[PDB]
């Protein structure tokens, strides 16, 4: 288990819309909006800062 | 790890079950995927400092638990309920006191197919994938029972 | 270039063999000249020293005799000083396997009970190191009250 | 030929010792290899070129006697292309990010695989096997003066 | 075949084993094998059948055999052996996992490619009598045990 | 250049471990030739069924290493007991502790 | 090209010199034993008989001079190889003692080793307990505040 | 004539240095599963305290 470095690999459950959303769509889709924040974040952000 | 003892590790052969396991009992087709995965995962792969692998981590988030109990009008449930019910031999049936697709009610559709797929194949190949990554049959019964 | 090299090379050869043939005749015709002068002069003379003569051709023979048990006695003597250099050469080589084992051996059993020790150390690093964060964001969330 | 005899007596066992046509022969895919256990360091271009620029497929074919393996040998052994340990380490510390002598391994295989005449793998692991540490670095000084004294 | 002395081929406890084998091995303890001393010592130790054409290899060397013509026959034979020791590291050289074992199939491509060859029909008539596993697994171990002290 | 010396390196390694493995093959192709007549010998395998008999005669070697295989034994299970003894006393601390 | 051609070249003109001398030495030979071996066959039996006795006498010794040569040079291979051998017996024992060295050198590096990890853990442990108590601080600040 | 023989003496001889082997071996493995034993006693009580 002594691993010097690692690679993560994220696969969310993608952006959902039915004919009827619930509270797991709401989780869902609050994942996506994080996860999109995060690349909004990285590129254009990080980057000026 | 590729090295003059050149095989076909182990903890490869295993690494690449996990998926197939994890899409059994957490994939289903909606009407959106007839794969979809009604779960995240963040997989982490371990590396050496020669920056060969010695361990993966899977984690999973938010699995859509509510979708073993009710679904909409062209979906199935997990796709291990299927793989189950069409794949069981006989004896597993009778052990498993498993019915027909129309006796459950948490089938709301009942029999649904994804096309060029069989669930009889499928389940043989997820057995497999459980024996490769070592979970022992008393394991892979136990899962098929609580199922 | 290269290819005349390799010509002249193999001229060479045949040109010293048969300078060695002529070599070879040059000697047994200048031996045939003075056996020809015995022939003819004097000599192919008899009773005067014959049983002298048997004499020293029969101490030649012995002589012979005695080199060919010696030879005898050095072909055994070589033979048993080659497997004895064998016998060492294949007993160094084991040794020298051998010692690597004890090397790997020495490895295997202390790293892997001292990195058994790291490894619960790093687990407990672990734990430091999302105390690090704890502290980053605690500091922070005050800094951000203290506004 | 412009050659010591004494060593040319050594190189026709250590050519015959490579003997799996079962007589006098080896082929041109072998030759590179003898002229490396003979103690010379070819580049595969100088082995192609000594060869004459044969065939991929015409190297697994074609065979050299003794004879014509001599003077290939001589050729390689007056002039080369070979450079120095003085040379080597200073190509080595292009890779050497912090001055300390020393470099990853995975770097120094990748290098190796990647640039040049590539090796395999299975090659490049057996170099840097036995080079570990506990940061995966090879002192490359050292490594270069003992690949090059080897 | 040489005429050196004895000695050389054998280690002194070698030919101490030799003197010890013959000693129990000449019967009526005249200092010579006799065919009867022969037969009697095989159907000692052996079953009750005896095999007078036995006597066809007693004459072989020349007539009553005294403990130096005992240790040449013997020796003659068996010269061009080595240890038992040295055979096992020999072995080791191709068991490179030092497993105990070569593949029956790699042991016979071992004999018979290199060195001064084994023929294929040599290899199999090892594997006629040495021990084997229907796994494909030569245990070599065994083979040197089998090549000393044993042959059943 | 340096691919050259690796593969250079390389080449001459493979080259030594053949030529050494081919001695040992000559070692062991020679004896089993050796064998292989020998084997089939009645003197032979008359000798080698008296030889159990005959290695009675033995020396004494084997019961000085079975000494110092008792030492090293005695000196490690004494070792293992000490450690042992201190690490069960100071459970029975963590007892109190608890 | 040309220069190595040219030895070439010359080395094939020195080689049929030496073949035609040898070819003529062979025919010259040859009559000259017929001429020989006449005046031997005309000669008295008994000094033909004594001719025979000098001719094998000179044959026998010179196979006593080839004979002690053999065994000289098989005198001289017998000392080189038992140099080789003593050259081995002392480089095994050489190579038993550097071994034992770089054993006890592992041996004392394990030692050395776990020391100095369990002495840094030990650091690290009260490292990690100081974080503790002032991420405890950090928090009680903030709450000292939100009150 | 078998007070006498010395061979009995060296087959008594293997066989006491056997039986103290013996028992020096059976010490050492009952230490090792007493230690392993009892060290996962006092992790626990680690781990409870
Ligand atoms: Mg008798």
């Amino acid at each position: 288990r002594q691993g010097a470095s690692f690679i993560g690999i994220l696969d969310i459950a993608g952006f959902e819309i039915f004919d009827l959303n619930s509270f797991e769509q709401l989780c869902i889709n609050y994942t996506n909006e994080k996860l999109q924040q995060l690349f909004n974040h990285t590129m254009f952000i990080l980057e000026q800062e | 790890s590729h090295k003059s003892k050149k095989d076909q590790g182990e903890l490869e052969r295993q690494l690449l079950q996990a998926n197939p396991i994890l899409e059994a009992f957490g994939n289903a087709k909606t009407v959106k995927n007839d794969n979809s995965s009604r779960f995240g995962k963040f997989i982490r792969i371990n590396f050496d400092v020669n920056g060969y692998i010695v361990g993966a981590n899977i984690e999973t988030y938010l699995l859509e638990k509510s979708r073993a109990i009710r679904q909409a009008k062209e979906e199935r449930t997990f796709h291990i309920f299927y793989y189950l019910l069409s794949g069981a031999g006989e004896h597993l049936k009778t052990d498993l006191l498993l019915e027909p697709y129309n006796k459950y009610r948490f089938l709301s559709n009942g029999h649904v197919t994804i096309p060029g797929q069989q669930d009889k194949d499928m389940f043989q190949e997820t057995m497999e994938a459980m024996r490769i990554m070592g979970i022992p049959e008393e394991e892979q019964m136990g899962l098929l029972r609580v199922i | 270039a290269r290819e005349k090299e390799t010509k002249a090379l193999s001229l060479a050869r045949a040109l010293e063999e048969a300078m060695e043939q002529k070599a070879e005749l040059e000697r047994l015709n200048k031996q045939f000249r003075t056996e020809m002068e015995d022939l003819m002069s004097s000599k192919d003379d008899v009773g005067k020293s014959v049983h002298e003569l048997e004499k020293s051709k029969r101490a030649l023979e012995q002589q012979v005799e005695e080199m060919k048990t010696q030879l005898e006695e050095l072909e055994d003597e070589l033979q048993a000083t080659e497997d004895a250099k064998l016998r060492l050469e294949v007993n160094l080589q084991a040794m020298k396997a051998q010692f690597e084992r004890d090397l790997q051996g020495r490895d295997e059993q202390s790293e892997e009970k001292k990195k058994q020790l790291v490894r619960q150390v790093r687990e407990m690093e672990a734990e430091l190191e999302d105390e690090r964060k704890q502290r980053s964001m605690a500091v922070a969330a005050r800094k951000k009250l203290e506004m | 030929c412009d050659f010591s005899e004494e060593q040319t007596a050594e190189f026709k066992e250590a050519f015959q010792l490579f003997d799996r046509t079962g007589d006098g022969k080896i082929l041109y895919s072998q030759c590179g290899d003898v002229m490396r256990a003979l103690g010379q360091n070819p580049t595969n271009a100088e082995v192609m070129k000594v060869l004459g620029n044969p065939k991929s497929d015409e190297m697994n074919l074609k065979t050299l006697k003794f004879e014509q393996f001599l003077p290939m040998m001589q050729t390689i052994a007056k002039n080369k292309d070979q450079g120095c340990f003085e040379d080597y380490v200073e190509g080595l510390r292009v890779f050497d990010k912090e001055g300390n002598g020393t470099v990853m391994g995975a770097e120094i295989r990748h290098v190796l695989v990647t640039l040049g005449e590539k090796m395999t793998e299975e090659e490049v692991e057996q170099l840097v096997a036995g080079h570990e540490d506990s940061n995966g670095c090879i002192n490359y000084e050292e490594l270069v003066r003992m690949v090059l004294s080897g | 075949r040489a005429t050196s002395n004895v000695f050389a081929m054998f280690d002194q406890s070698q030919i101490q084993e030799f003197k010890e084998a013959f000693n129990m091995i000449d019967q009526n303890r005249d200092g010579f094998i006799d065919k009867e001393d022969l037969h009697d010592m095989l159907a000692s130790l052996g079953k009750n059948p005896t095999d007078e054409y036995l006597d066809a290899m007693m004459n072989e060397a020349p007539g009553p055999i005294n403990f130096t013509m005992f240790l040449t026959m013997f020796g003659e034979k068996l010269n061009g052996t080595d240890p038992e020791d040295v055979i096992r590291n020999a072995f080791a050289c191709f068991d490179e996992e030092a497993t105990g074992t070569i593949q029956e199939d790699y042991l016979r491509e071992l004999l018979t490619t290199m060195g001064d060859r084994f023929t294929d029909e040599e290899v199999d008539e090892l594997y006629r009598e040495a021990p084997i596993d229907k796994k494909g697994n030569f245990n070599y171990i065994e083979f040197t045990r089998i090549l000393k002290h044993g042959a059943k | 250049g340096f691919q050259a010396c690796c593969r250079g390196y390389l080449a001459r390694k493979a080259f030594a471990k053949r030529q050494q493995q081919l001695t040992a093959m000559k070692v062991l192709q020679r004896n089993c030739a050796a064998y292989l007549k020998l084997r089939n010998w009645q003197w032979w395998r008359l000798f080698t069924k008296v030889k159990p008999l005959l290695q009675v005669s033995r020396q004494e070697e084997e019961m000085m290493a079975k000494e110092e295989e008792l030492v090293k034994v005695r000196e490690k299970q004494l070792a293992a007991e000490n450690r042992l003894t201190e690490m069960e006393t100071l459970q029975s601390q963590l007892m109190a502790e608890k």
